[PDB]
């Protein structure tokens, strides 16, 4: 039982959870995620070319 | 073969090139489908050209 | 008048007068012993010759810098030439080299 | 929401964006919804574009900082908004004179 309060509480303990986010895109051709600390707001984007 | 002067046996049927891009106006070189920096935390994942 | 060699006062100077206010600002904070100046580091000094180490004592605050540039500054060290001894000053201002 | 990023570009964290010589260098903000102006006091470590994002970042005062990776070693420097004309900004550095042609 101690063990999986350790886990449970290990998981919990990081800071990065207070800087959780979630995002979407206008158009389905792209495909977009977030990590920890991703800035807040709205972007436009421009595309010349896919990698080779 | 030889990529500086193309010569070779062996034939070349598609070219290397890397992905090129530009966002809210600031021009951007990545060399995969895959970017992780543009804003940092946000991530993309491209498979077209689409503007704006 | 103070004479240090033992820690003995006497009248300033023998002058035969009492002052009018006399005691400054500066001075207002009372005393039962003859003082020595923080400066002076006295203890510094005495633990270096004690060790066998020309301790005349000059002191200054360290800082380090790495690579980038960037810069974090300690306390305050004993510069016996490059030898910098780590050292720490107390409430009262006194130095003492850690040990 | 209003953002803004720099003109120049440069590569390293150990890039010293401001004077060694200044001891603490100090940046306000303003904005016309804004109560009073946000100040930032630095030691001298805090001379680095991600030191300047952390300290935006982490006063947790509604305005955030970013950066962008131009190219192959290149960065660039990027603010946060709230939306909304009130959180328009103005922005001034008491401090560093090189950091005030660079952000002013």
């Amino acid at each position: 039982a101690l063990e999986k309060f350790q886990t449970a509480n290990t998981a919990l303990n990081k800071a990065d959870l207070f800087k959780s986010t979630v995002a979407s895109s206008t158009t389905e051709d792209l495909k977009v995620s977030t990590t920890a600390g991703a800035a807040a707001g709205t972007y436009k984007i421009n595309v010349t070319q896919l990698a080779a | 073969y030889d990529s500086t002067t193309n010569t070779g046996n062996m034939q070349e049927l598609v070219k290397a090139e890397n992905a090129k891009l530009n966002v809210n106006g600031i021009d951007i070189e990545r060399q995969s489908n895959t970017v992780t920096d543009a804003p940092q935390g946000i991530t993309l994942t491209l498979t077209k050209k689409v503007t704006d | 008048s103070v004479d240090k060699t033992n820690g003995e006062v006497t009248l300033a100077g023998g002058a035969t007068s009492p002052l009018t206010g006399g005691l400054p600002a500066t001075a207002t904070e009372d005393v039962k012993n003859v003082q020595v100046a923080n400066a002076d580091l006295t203890e510094a000094k005495a633990a270096l010759t004690a060790a066998g180490v020309t301790g005349t004592a000059s002191v200054v605050k360290m800082s380090y810098t790495d690579n980038n540039g960037k810069t974090i500054d300690g306390g305050l060290a004993v510069k016996v030439g490059d030898d910098y001894y780590s050292a720490t000053q107390n409430k009262d201002g006194s130095i003492s080299i850690n040990t | 929401a209003q953002s803004l990023a720099t003109k120049t570009t440069f590569a390293t964290t150990k890039e010293q964006l401001g004077d060694t010589s200044v001891t603490s260098r100090t940046i306000k903000i303003e904005q016309p919804g804004r109560k009073e102006p946000l100040e930032i006091k630095l030691d001298k470590g805090d001379t680095s574009m991600e030191a300047i994002r952390d300290a935006i970042n982490d006063a947790d005062s509604g305005i955030a900082a970013s950066i962008v990776k131009v190219k192959e070693n290149e960065f660039q420097l990027v603010l946060t908004a709230n939306s909304g004309t009130d959180n328009t900004m103005k922005i001034t550095v008491e401090g560093d004179t090189k950091l005030n042609d660079l952000l002013a």
